[PDB]
């Protein structure tokens, strides 16, 4: 069963795989994040509560005063969104905190206070988020882009055998915290362990172990295994553990229990080890030579003399063994070291390390961290203890602790955010294990090692920074001065916090203007995963390892949507179904597969857990239960594809389009395109300009309706009902009775947005798409936005294309356009500009907005009213005066000849200088709106008073109308109540409505209905009055402009650019091209019915570029328009409804085993006619991205019309009338119109304004600048013999101050000759060198 | 306390003044 | 400094930024010296600011 917005024009669907998970709300990222930020969180872990609990309470300098936090409350904004955009202010809400101040007493370290005081203190305004995920920061809509940064935790990277001659691999750990110093542990080519805190100078790695209060014996105990020795009256019998015997050759007669097991010279075999274990051998006898290199393990002191025989970690030799023989020691502990399994890394590091105990290690860390100042006993301890183990200056915090515990294979996933001795020891142990051979390194691009920040997290961090600066200020104020029974308002300042948060939201690498020239462009800007920004890798210092597409992007980040150019692969876009874990990592749906059945329960798997399982492919056949119809299914298990069994599978993909993003899932036949061309198409599909009459995609994907509705452009109904009055600017839905709350009398009022400008100067304007008295259900679309159509995203028009070379007018990539495309006004777009004229307060006097401008005639001033401001609706052109403004002038010291001229003609120069705002050259529009802002000390002119009166009348009429609709509904509901339980079929309509609210009722729940409705009516009655007074105050009051500006006038032109050679067009498959001609109608190729083609593309664009998508789209569009033309023919003569039913059913039953049964016998014989009317321009067709419509189905559809199966007809020539040989492809392709308009690119300059220090022209087209004759062009001119052109190109044209004017005079005298001189930039260079000590001069 | 002259291992013309 | 201190104090008395008209009667300046005080330029924005 279909919704009433889908029984109008229902898109034929060609997909075969039944979907099981509907597309999630596309903007969940921004909305969920900022909802987590501004939210009462009782167990404060995220939100403003986390910041307040983290930085509060603030304790004075032992002054027995603490400032402690209680709660907070977001106020409500003074201006809503529309008024914030009109007036030019941020959209924010005042944050108000309840703070409590205590003053303790004496003889009471924790004793009770002597006085408390709680006060609600205002601290800052945080900008709220609109319903669509965009902030309004200064009148404009900003979008904060998510970030993809490396997750906090421990990462055991490697070196991959570089940076050394021998090609050794140098492993190294790193401990990245969320806030605080780094801590590495790198090897060196001698296998000594080294630590470098904060990426500083290197140190031997046992320095930090000694700093953690470990002696040498404890270090050797932690990192090694003791090999005991014994002295059994001779022969040095040694305790044995059988496993350790591997990897060595027997250097002596290995015997025990009176039996020789392995002899000298023979290596130890694994079976020999098994024999030793089986024989149960504990103690053997080894020669004294075996201790020639065995490192001792603990200190030994001769008990006779009390002297240190041998310090720990010192190689035993024959002399030492003889010395400690008679010493009375029979136990000797050594270290078990091998060359492949237990290396002696820590022992060698101890030998290199020049420290001896805790104090010297702390001094060594101090000299490394803070060189120059002399270390002290307490300063070194405080530095080391505040480095890592202090909560004020080190946090991991929670994702960091989870990654840390999991990477060392620990049971728990939550702990202290600061380090500890065991954490550092375990990192060192794991690194040593990785060196030994067991374990693998962590690749730092695995999408399980890269988090995603969002707006909530970044705004929370910035607010925390604001809080800590206020904390320092408070703790300064709390200690000094007095006790004093002050209040916790004078102690706090609200400018630092508001400054910090506003500086984040308004100026950052991640807070950028929302490009707003589509629904698709907005909805793909809000879903961006940037890698740049604060705390992320810069563009210059990112290699090729992170620019690349990883096997973990499958279902999390799109592979074919990334901006080519300087940052390709740093600005990834989120996939369709991809979500965000609790911690921040990305995850994607999968279907749980039981024994053999593909269940339809959905599990989201992050990037790590996806590795363990085996996951089938999206397009795997299954029959009515879920059993895979094959015995082998193409799965992917360990990051690599492979063919597995039917029973080993564990999960199956949830849809065939879950890999590609939302921009690249709107391209039909993507599986036929290339990858570079698909990238270009996905990037050019979001620059399309909303045209005048947005049309439809004739070949779509089914992802259009979701993008249109989920983006905020359209006006989706909230509760179902019946349209009561639809206007060009208002829709009034009357809610169904069952969806109505007991109190209200529901009638929703939707106010449409009419002709406002977007950020890219285009126009956004909603038109209602519902008739009058037409039922609507919940979630229907009531107003097509910019570039949508009945709820389906439509970015451009579909026009009859033909693939043939046409006399060279489509040579390289150009396009030859018919003239019907400009006669029908289908690519004609509307652009809206804003021009401002500020009236400042100069030193010689204020400027004015008068209409009496000096020395200008009368035709220019004919379009200005009495107050010097242009009318509304006045068709201005380039150069006309919009706002007449004159500034005061000095004396100007006029030349003698002009003095004589004035003396002759008696004319007197005026004392004011004309500086009026005038239309920029080139544009020619209609003025649609004028806004006047006046500072609150200036007498408003007549036009500002007229605008105020219009605004006030409009507001009063609006509120009266609101109360009229609502009162009509309220009394309708009251009358409907009066029909049952107190029926008055004729006793009611006679008396006036003012007494309908005061009648009787019976003892039911219906008793408390008339009273409720009456009281709601009274509430609305007073609410109208209060809203009216509020609006009148907000209108009649003055503005608050910049300091020193009296009034601002803003004029909105509405240009309308059509089409011309130069304008860039493109399809969806990345086939761009500049329009090259506008051919007359009678010169285009025509088939045997006389219909010309509208666009003639080039064949040779297809084979070299391999975007075969466009040709299949052309064939399918031809089939769709053939169905449309057949329906139109059946509808032109009024045949019947049965014939229409039969044909449309046959058109909807193609092809081979599709979904979406569309049985038309349930349509009511009148909804068939509306459907046929909406299909008379061509039946829309849906081709899901990788599910596709096969070529055989396109042939069958072409046969269902009458078009030729081959897809190619025979076209005749326009001018000669004789047919082209070799039949050519025609069909309807869907073409966009990118906003690289020619009349924004074209520029020319003869002479304008020159720069300040180096007298050279300025930059392009906004300051009337000249083109840059750079270095490569100078080499090109030197390669010729062109020495005179070069000399004029860098002295007279550009830089030489006298040559410019002399050349201009010589040109206007008809004498082409130059007198070059010397450039001014060279004199600037001479002064800037000579201003060092370097004397440079020009000697002849 | 512990001292090995320290001149000069650092720039920082305020650290020199404090020393 | 006196003007900024009074403006900071009035920011948390009424909850929003205080207008010159109000600052005039919160001090003894005659409502136009406040404008010329507020008009004193801020420190010159450096001519190497990336745009
Ligand atoms: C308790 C909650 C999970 C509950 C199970 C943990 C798991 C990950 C934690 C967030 C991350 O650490 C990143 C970030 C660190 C900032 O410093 C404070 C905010 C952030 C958002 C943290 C809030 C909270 O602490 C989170 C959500
Ligand atoms: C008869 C009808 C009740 C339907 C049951 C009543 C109740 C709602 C009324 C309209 C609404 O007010 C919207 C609109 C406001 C304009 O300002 C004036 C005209 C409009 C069309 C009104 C005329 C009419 O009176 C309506 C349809």
């Amino acid at each position: 069963v279909y919704s009433y917005t889908e029984k109008k024009r229902i898109r034929k669907d060609f997909g075969k795989r039944p979907q099981v998970l509907d597309v999630p709300y596309l903007l969940s990222i921004q909305l969920d994040s900022f909802q987590k930020f501004i939210e009462q969180d009782p167990e404060g872990q995220y939100g403003l509560e986390a910041a307040f609990r983290s930085v509060f309470p603030i304790q004075s300098y032992s002054g027995n005063s603490e400032l402690q936090y209680v709660s907070y409350r977001l106020g409500e904004p003074v201006f809503d969104v529309q008024e914030c955009q009109i007036r030019g202010v941020t959209y924010s809400a005042p944050l108000r905190v309840k703070l409590r101040l205590v003053i303790y007493e004496r003889e009471a370290p924790e004793g009770t206070v002597k006085d408390i005081k709680e006060q609600e203190v205002y601290m800052g305004e945080i900008p709220l988020m609109t319903d669509n995920g965009t902030f309004v920061i200064n009148g404009t809509e900003r979008v904060i882009v998510s970030q993809l940064h490396r997750s906090p935790g421990v990462f055991f990277d490697s070196d991959k055998g570089k940076t050394h001659s021998s090609g050794k691999v140098l492993y190294n750990a790193r401990i990245i915290p969320y806030r605080g110093s780094w801590l590495d542990f790198e090897f060196d080519p001698k296998d000594n362990l080294f630590v470098r805190i904060d990426r500083r100078r290197k140190l031997p790695a046992t320095i930090i172990l000694r700093a953690l209060n470990y002696t040498t014996e404890q270090i050797l105990d932690l990192f090694f295994e003791k090999v005991i020795f014994e002295i059994r009256d001779n022969k040095l019998q040694m305790e044995l553990v059988p496993e350790r015997l591997r990897g060595e050759t027997a250097s002596f007669d290995i015997e025990a229990n009176g039996k020789v097991y392995v002899e000298k010279g023979r290596r130890i075999t694994a079976r020999h080890i098994r024999q030793l274990e089986k024989d149960d051998v504990k103690l053997i006898e080894v020669p004294v030579e075996y201790i020639a290199g065995k490192v001792v393990a603990k200190d030994y002191i001769d008990e006779s003399t009390g002297e240190l025989i041998c310090a720990a970690n010192m190689e035993l030799s024959l002399d030492l063994l003889a010395k400690l023989s008679q010493s009375g020691h029979k136990r000797i502990e050594t270290l078990f070291t091998n060359d492949l399994d237990h290396g002696p890394y820590i022992s060698e590091t101890l030998r290199v390390d020049p420290t001896n105990d805790r104090l010297s290690a702390l001094v060594e860390i101090y000299r490394m961290m803070r060189p120059g100042e002399p270390p002290t006993r307490e300063a070194a301890e405080s530095l080391f203890e505040n480095l890592f183990f202090s909560e004020d200056r080190y946090d991991l915090s929670a994702v960091g602790r989870m990654k840390f515990n999991r990477s060392l294979l620990r049971e728990e996933i939550e702990g202290s955010g600061i380090l500890s001795k065991d954490d550092i020891i375990d990192v060192m142990k794991k690194l040593i294990d990785i060196r030994n051979g067991k374990g693998e390194v962590d690749d730092i691009d695995h999408l399980g090692n890269r988090r995603i920040r969002s707006v909530g997290e970044m705004a929370e961090n910035q607010f925390r920074v604001g809080l800590v600066r206020v904390e320092r200020a408070v703790k300064e104020r709390l200690s000094l001065g007095d006790l004093d029974t002050l209040m916790p308002q004078d102690m706090i300042n609200a400018k630092p916090i508001s400054a910090a948060v506003k500086e984040f939201f308004g100026s950052s690498q991640l807070s950028q203007f929302m490009d707003q020239n589509n629904p698709l462009s907005e909805i793909t800007h809000k879903r961006r995963i940037s890698a740049l920004g604060p705390g992320g890798l810069t563009r210059e210092r990112a290699g090729f390892e992170v620019r690349d597409v990883h096997p973990t992007h499958y279902g999390r980040v799109c592979p074919i949507e990334t901006p080519e150019g300087p940052n390709i692969g740093l600005i990834n876009s989120l996939s369709v179904y991809a979500q965000t874990n609790e911690y921040g990592f990305l995850e994607t749906p999968y279907r749980k597969v039981t024994d053999g059945v593909v269940t339809d329960e959905i599990h989201y798997l992050s990037a790590i857990e996806e590795g363990n399982y085996v996951i089938a492919q999206a397009n795997s056949n299954l029959d009515e239960e879920g059993h895979f119809v094959e015995d082998l299914v193409t799965c992917r298990s360990k990051g690599e594809s492979s063919l597995f069994s039917r029973d080993q599978v564990d999960y199956m993909d949830v849809s065939t389009q879950q890999v590609v993003s939302v921009g690249a899932s709107l391209i039909p036949f993507l599986e036929h395109d290339d990858a570079n061309r698909a990238l270009m198409g996905a990037n050019m599909q979001r620059q399309a300009v909303p045209t005048l009459r947005a049309d439809k995609p004739l070949v779509g994907t089914g992802m259009e309706r979701a993008v249109a509705v989920d983006s905020g452009v359209t006006a989706v109904a909230k509760r179902g009902g019946v349209v009561q009055y639809v206007d060009a600017s208002r829709i009034v839905i009357k809610v169904n009775e069952d969806e109505m709350y007991p109190g209200e009398a529901g009638i929703d009022i939707y106010n449409l947005t009419k002709y406002t400008r977007s950020n890219q100067n285009t126009c956004i304007n909603q038109m209602p798409c519902v008739s009058l008295g037409e039922p609507v259900e919940r979630g229907d679309v009531l107003a097509d936005g910019p570039s949508t159509d009945l709820g389906e995203l439509a970015l451009g028009q579909n026009m009859r294309v033909a693939f043939m070379p046409w006399n060279g007018y489509n040579f390289e990539d150009s396009i030859l356009v018919s003239e019907r495309v400009v006669q029908e006004d289908r690519f004609t777009t509307i652009h809206i500009q804003e021009l401002a004229c500020v009236s400042r307060d100069t030193k010689l006097g204020p400027e004015e907005i008068t209409a009496d401008i000096p020395n200008v005639g009368e035709a220019a001033l004919s379009k200005l009213d009495e107050s010097g401001i242009v009318y509304i609706g006045a068709e201005v052109t380039g150069g006309d005066i919009l706002v007449g403004k004159v500034t005061p002038k000095g004396e100007t010291q006029l030349t003698p000849e002009e003095k004589l001229l004035r003396a002759i003609f008696g004319e007197k120069a005026s004392d004011v200088k004309d500086s009026s705002l005038r239309v920029p050259n080139g544009v020619s529009g209609t003025v649609i709106d004028v806004q006047v802002f006046t500072r609150d000390g200036v007498e408003k002119d007549k036009r500002a008073l007229e605008i105020e009166e219009m605004q006030l009348k409009q507001a009063k009429k609006d509120l009266s109308e609101e109360l009229q609709i609502l009162e009509a509904g309220l009394f309708s509901r009251i009358r409907a109540v009066l029909v049952a339980g107190g029926v008055e079929a004729e006793k009611l309509d006679k008396l006036p409505r003012d007494r309908w609210l005061e009648l009787g009722l019976t003892d039911e729940e219906k008793q408390n209905q008339l009273e409720q409705l009456a009281e709601q009516y009274d509430e609305l009655k007073h609410e109208f009055e209060k809203k009216l007074e509020a609006k009148r105050r907000k209108i009649t009051q003055g503005d608050d402009l910049a300091p020193g500006v009296l009034k601002i006038v803003k004029v909105y032109l509405a240009v309308k650019r059509r089409i011309q050679p130069g304008d860039k067009m493109a399809g969806r498959h990345g086939n761009k091209g500049v329009i090259s001609k506008i051919n007359p109608i009678e010169d285009m190729p025509y088939d045997e019915n006389g219909t010309p083609v509208d666009i003639v593309l080039n064949p040779l664009g297809v084979p070299s570029r391999m975007n075969i998508g466009q040709i299949l789209e052309t064939h399918l569009g031809m089939a769709a328009k053939g169905i449309g033309d057949k329906i139109n023919a059946m509808l032109k003569q009024q045949q019947e409804v049965a014939k229409l039913r039969e044909f449309i059913q046959r058109a909807y039953d193609l092809g081979a085993d599709v979904r979406q049964k569309v049985d038309l016998s349930t349509f009511s014989d009148e909804e068939v006619m509306r459907l046929a009317e909406n299909l008379r321009k061509g039946m829309p067709i849906a081709t899901p991205v990788f599910d596709g419509a096969k070529e055989a189905e396109i042939k069958e559809l072409l046969k269902l019309g009458d078009l030729p199966t081959s897809g190619q007809i025979r076209l005749y020539d326009g001018r000669t009338g004789e047919q082209f040989e070799r039949p050519v492809t025609v069909g309807y392709m869907y073409m966009l119109k990118l906003n690289h308009l020619v009349d924004d690119k074209m520029h020319a300059r003869s002479t304008g304004s020159y720069s300040l220090v180096t007298q050279q022209p300025l930059g392009g087209k906004a300051q009337f600048g000249g083109q840059r004759f750079g270095e490569m062009e100078v080499w090109a001119l030197e390669a010729y013999g062109a020495a005179y052109t070069l000399q004029e190109m860098l002295t007279v044209k550009s830089d030489d101050v006298n040559g410019r004017t002399k050349m201009y005079k010589n040109i206007v005298d008809g004498n082409h000759q130059m007198e070059p001189g010397m450039p001014e930039s060279f004199n600037v260079l001479l002064k800037e060198i000579r201003s060092l000590g370097i004397n440079i001069e020009l000697e002849d | 306390s512990s001292v090995e002259s320290e001149i000069g291992r650092t720039t920082d013309p305020v650290r020199m003044y404090m020393r | 400094n006196k003007l900024n201190r009074i403006s900071r104090q009035m920011l948390q008395e009424m909850g929003r930024e205080p207008t010159p008209e109000e600052l005039a009667e919160r001090m003894l300046m005659p409502e136009d010296k406040i404008r010329k005080v507020l008009k004193i330029a801020k420190e010159p924005i450096s001519m190497e600011t990336p745009i």
